[PDB]
């Protein structure tokens, strides 16, 4: 997950990555509009040095969402599931 | 930076890097949430 | 700043060819301290004076020399088997001598941290306490391959020279010691 | 059929299992005399193990050859006086020694 | 663990004993609110054991 | 860039469900519109896998197939993911690649798939001690260790170093003194998450006073978990022995598990001397178990006085004075030779020559 | 998951082969323990239904037995051999919940 | 081999794991000792109330 990219003219998050916390993961208790990013997630393209290409979980949606949880777990593949609980 | 989290169970803030095993102190258990943000949001009465 | 250090060559193993056809069985009937099976093993193991000096002497001619602690000892040694062979009654040569491998042993009076030492040279290091004790680290400055231990004896082997011991002591010293 | 010719055994405990990467070796140590007849031995015949072996029926070859490695490189004065000093090869003297170290080491058990 | 919104909607649904002739209307827009049409209620509560 | 103004800012925005590569500077429309399948078609296509639409998977012997679906056989065995299966089955296939072990043993081969087992372990960071692997596999340490080092002088892949917390987890979890069974009393049973932290903080102190570096990490874990669990109420465990617990465990006795426990023991005595009440109580290897918690209380200021005032092994702290001796250098050669006494002293004499003849007839 | 399954447990109670007489695999007793997680590393932890939701796993418990086979003509048994594992249903005998 | 074979070291346990998740998720059991195949055995539960 990449952090925010922080806009160099007004060095702030983009209207796209403004919900993002400091490790790229929407923090609960703010509003989620359309097309808006909730884990600025990046996975690899080789499977030297890896690539990685950004595939972010995008909202789709007509109306407002409000984040009321975000849960973070590791599964025994090290694997981590993020659930964000959207609130309408 | 450090990012902050709690646990399901003990409910303790624990401060944990990226890519390490999510885990908390003095438990076992591997349910962690992320704190409420500080930024000022606006609600309307409708 | 040097170590302060020096090391000690344990065995200095080098191969020499004699040039010439021999029988290994004539050789083993006619000397008393001759060690040979063919159904074991094809090589005729000889031995002098030279410090810990075992010659394994085929049929080909070629000879290994080992358990020298010097270039000019394990030569001597290798000169010395070479005329009991020809003694022996066989047109044997001295030819074709080189240090092929020489194993030494050092100590730095201190304990070393393994898993540190495999922590921060892991590409050129390797531990595995559940096989060997001591942590084999390769260096490719001479190509030299090492073992330590936890309790600061440190052997190495792989060399051609004193001179490439002495300087691959000399820098992995600091490292150790840092 | 198996007419309750062996016995379950409780062992192998499903969880987990160590190595142990010694199984088999588990020699035996010398003794005085024995070094002195074994030494004996060498100024008669010299390296050759082959013969060393065959004259020792009661211990082994590996074993003799652990202790030749074992003398060059803690004694090299003793294998020195050895292979200076030399005796002609006896057999039937060197069976009664044979006998002799035999009554010997039975003796040693019954002590 | 009441809900953002359901929590403002029952704030809002509270009357207040203010008199309505002494404010004005707000303009079109204007959220920063001024001192002849606003009013501010400060409500800070921390729950914690005895 | 733009065909119109030759800007390149080019942003990709949605307009109502319409994906769309469009200016920023003048609107005009590069690119819209995009093809994607829609449910009946993801249903209606079959999933297949690069093993067989790439073409690989023919051109495979019956040795490494016996070897891949015996590496997949004890991968699931273990109950290992398979993410781990996919990781071992890529290493063996690396490791094959090579021809020193394409062209190697039955055995080689099998130790083989347990090295590529173990390296897909440790590569993720999992505990898995090498003799359930070596049980498991049909193999002897010996060769095995062999065939290891081999392998891993020929390839180079990154080794991790095993965790000893791990470990520790693991092989606390084995023992079978957390639910009261019918066998084991229930004054033996103790708490499970007490005795592992009791044990992770004993073995803590085994790596950071120098027991757990050269020798095995088991004996050690056993010899910390016995401490712990004979600390917890050493009143009814104080006749208690090593054999006893692993008979009541149904654990396989470590030999050297002994030492080490001796060792740790010697250890705690010295931080008991370092606090005050404990050397004014005068305790000793058998009433010092009491008193191990208070010990790994504040054992850091107490290893500190105790390396104030190294671990090496018996062998070496024996009074070394004489490290190392310089042995006396002899480069005596002469000229090439000495004499020819010392050939004939070694030419063997045709007596017995004969004798040896007689006797090898 | 109480008789069933010991029924058919002792329905396929032994099982041999053809080739190489004298061997066999003899089961004497199956059971289904109390529902687990294998997530920790080769260690087994009570797992709740609520956790098993939230983590998007599977609720079952280790099915184990106890066995008795001859490997050199010498038996040897085991007393405890994990198998698979059974999902466990909510408010049954065995889950955590009942 | 010489090396006497038991079964313990080839006893999948994954294997009735699998199968038992599987018919329980998709749905989907195929017999094939009781030439059986149903399908829509298992349904997900509605949380709607
Ligand atoms: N609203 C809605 N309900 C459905 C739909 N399909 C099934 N259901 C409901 O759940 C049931 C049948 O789901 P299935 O048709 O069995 O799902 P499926 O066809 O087995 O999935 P496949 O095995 O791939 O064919 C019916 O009882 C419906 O009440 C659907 O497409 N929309
Ligand atoms: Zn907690
Ligand atoms: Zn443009």
């Amino acid at each position: 997950v990449m952090g925010p990219m922080l806009d160099a003219a007004t060095r702030k998050p983009i209207w796209r990555h403004e919900i993002l916390d400091a490790d790229g993961i929407c923090s609960p208790g703010e509003k989620v509009e359309n097309k808006q990013v909730l884990v600025n997630k990046s996975m690899p393209t080789v499977t030297q040095q890896p690539q990685y290409k950004d595939v972010p979980i995008t909202y789709k949606g007509a109306t407002d969402s409000y984040i009321e949880k975000v849960m973070i777990s590791s599964n025994a593949e090290d694997a981590f599931l993020i659930k964000m609980l959207l609130r309408q | 930076q450090p990012m902050i989290y709690i646990c399901g169970e003990c409910h303790t803030e624990n401060e944990i890097k990226s890519r390490d095993p999510i885990r908390c102190r003095e438990c076992g258990y591997r349910i962690m949430y992320k704190k409420r943000t500080k930024r000022l949001v606006v609600f309307d009465a409708r | 700043e040097s170590s302060g250090i020096v090391p000690q060559l344990q065995n200095i193993v080098s191969t020499v060819n004699l040039g010439c056809k021999l029988d290994l069985k004539t050789i083993a009937l006619r000397a008393r301290n001759a060690e040979y099976n063919p159904k074991r093993f094809a090589a005729v193991i000889m031995r002098i004076r030279e410090p810990r000096t075992t010659a394994l002497i085929f049929s080909s001619g070629k000879m290994v020399c080992t358990g020298a602690k010097s270039e000019e000892q394990s030569r001597l040694a290798a000169r010395k088997y070479a005329r009991v062979v020809q003694k022996l009654g066989f047109p044997a040569k001295f030819l074709d001598f080189k240090i092929q491998n020489m194993v030494g042993s050092c100590d730095v009076k201190f304990p070393i941290r393994l898993e540190g030492l495999v922590l921060t040279h892991q590409q050129f290091s390797s531990y595995e306490p559940e096989l060997f004790p001591g942590l084999i680290y390769r260096m490719i400055k001479p190509r030299i391959v090492l073992l330590i231990f936890v309790s600061g004896k440190v052997v190495l082997t792989g060399a051609k020279v004193r001179a490439e011991i002495y300087e691959a002591f000399e820098n992995i010293y600091p490292i150790l010691k840092g | 059929c198996v007419v309750e010719e062996n016995d379950p055994i409780f062992e192998r405990g499903s969880t987990t299992t160590y190595s142990s990467f010694r199984k088999n070796y588990y020699s035996k140590p010398w003794s005085n005399k024995e070094t002195d007849m074994f030494f004996l031995a060498i100024s008669m015949v010299g390296t050759d193990f082959s013969m060393i072996g065959q004259l020792f029926p009661h211990r082994a070859r590996i074993e003799i050859k652990n202790k030749f490695k074992r003398e060059e490189k803690t004694n090299g004065w003793r294998i020195d006086k050895a292979f200076q000093e030399k005796r002609p090869f006896d057999f039937d003297f060197f069976a009664h020694l044979l006998q002799k170290v035999l009554a010997e080491e039975e003796k040693r058990k019954q002590k | 663990i009441v809900q953002d919104e359901i929590l403002a909607h029952r704030l809002g649904l509270i009357p207040i004993h203010a008199d309505p002739r002494l404010f004005e209307y707000r303009n079109q827009g204007d959220e920063e609110g001024t001192e002849i049409d606003t009013l501010q209620f400060r409500l800070q509560v921390r729950c914690t054991r005895n | 860039r733009c065909p119109d103004c030759g800007s390149t800012e080019l942003v990709e925005d949605s307009h109502y469900s319409q994906s769309q590569l469009v200016c920023s500077d003048c609107g005009c429309v590069v690119t819209e519109g995009v093809l994607t399948t829609t449910f009946s078609d993801e249903g209606n296509l079959r999933e297949v896998t690069y093993s067989r639409s790439t073409g690989e998977n023919e051109q495979v012997s019956r040795s490494q197939q016996r070897g891949l679906r015996r590496v997949r056989d004890l991968c699931r065995v273990l109950q290992l993911p398979p993410t781990f299966e996919d990781t071992a089955v890529a290493y063996y296939q690396q490791a094959y690649r090579h021809s020193g072990i394409r062209a190697a043993r039955l055995q080689k081969k099998e130790v083989l798939v347990g090295c590529c087992v173990l390296i897909t372990c440790r590569q993720h960071n999992w505990p898995l001690t090498m003799g359930a692997i070596c049980t498991l596999l049909y193999a002897d340490l010996d060769v095995f260790s062999s065939t290891y080092m081999q392998i891993v002088k020929l390839l180079g892949l990154d080794v991790p170093s095993l965790c000893l917390a791990e470990l520790v987890k693991t092989y606390c979890s084995s023992f079978k003194l957390f639910q009261a069974s019918p066998s084991v009393p229930a004054k033996y049973v103790e708490d499970k998450e007490k005795m592992l932290s009791r044990t992770m903080q004993l073995v803590e102190l085994a790596n950071e006073t120098w027991l757990v570096t050269g020798r095995h990490p088991l004996p050690v874990i056993t010899a910390a978990t016995f401490l712990a669990w004979q600390s917890l109420q050493p009143a009814d465990r104080l006749s208690c022995s090593l054999a006893r617990f692993c008979k009541l465990a149904n654990v396989d006795l470590p030999y050297p598990a002994s030492s080490r426990l001796q060792e740790l023991l010697a250890v705690l005595l010295r931080m008991a001397e370092q606090l005050a009440w404990l050397r004014v109580l005068r305790l000793d290897k058998r009433s010092v178990v009491k008193h191990i918690g208070d010990l790994l209380q504040h054992r850091q200021s107490l290893v500190r006085s105790a390396f104030r005032d190294l671990l090496l092994p018996p062998c070496m702290l024996k009074s070394p004075k004489r490290i190392c001796p310089v042995p006396p250098v002899s480069t005596v050669t002469g000229d090439e030779n000495i004499s020819d006494s010392e050939i004939e002293q070694y030419l063997r004499t045709p007596q017995e020559v004969r004798d040896f003849q007689r006797a090898q007839a | 998951i109480n008789v069933e399954i010991k029924k058919i447990m002792k329905a396929n109670e032994k099982v041999t082969s053809d080739a190489d007489p004298m061997w066999y695999l003899k089961y004497l007793n199956i059971y289904v323990g109390l529902p687990d997680v294998e997530e920790s590393f080769n260690v087994t932890r009570p797992v709740s239904p609520h956790e098993c939701r939230l983590r998007d796993m599977t609720y079952s418990a280790p099915i184990t037995v106890d066995i008795e086979y001859t490997r050199g003509s010498q038996r040897i048994i085991r007393n405890a051999l994990p198998i698979g594992r059974m999902p466990i249903m909510l408010r049954s005998s065995n889950c955590v919940l009942t | 081999r010489a090396a006497q074979f038991d079964v313990v070291k080839h006893m999948r346990q994954d294997q009735i794991t699998n199968g038992m998740v599987n018919a329980i998720s998709t749905g989907n059991w195929s017999l094939k000792r009781f030439k059986m195949d149903r399908q829509g055995v298992t349904q997900v539960l509605s949380r709607l109330s």
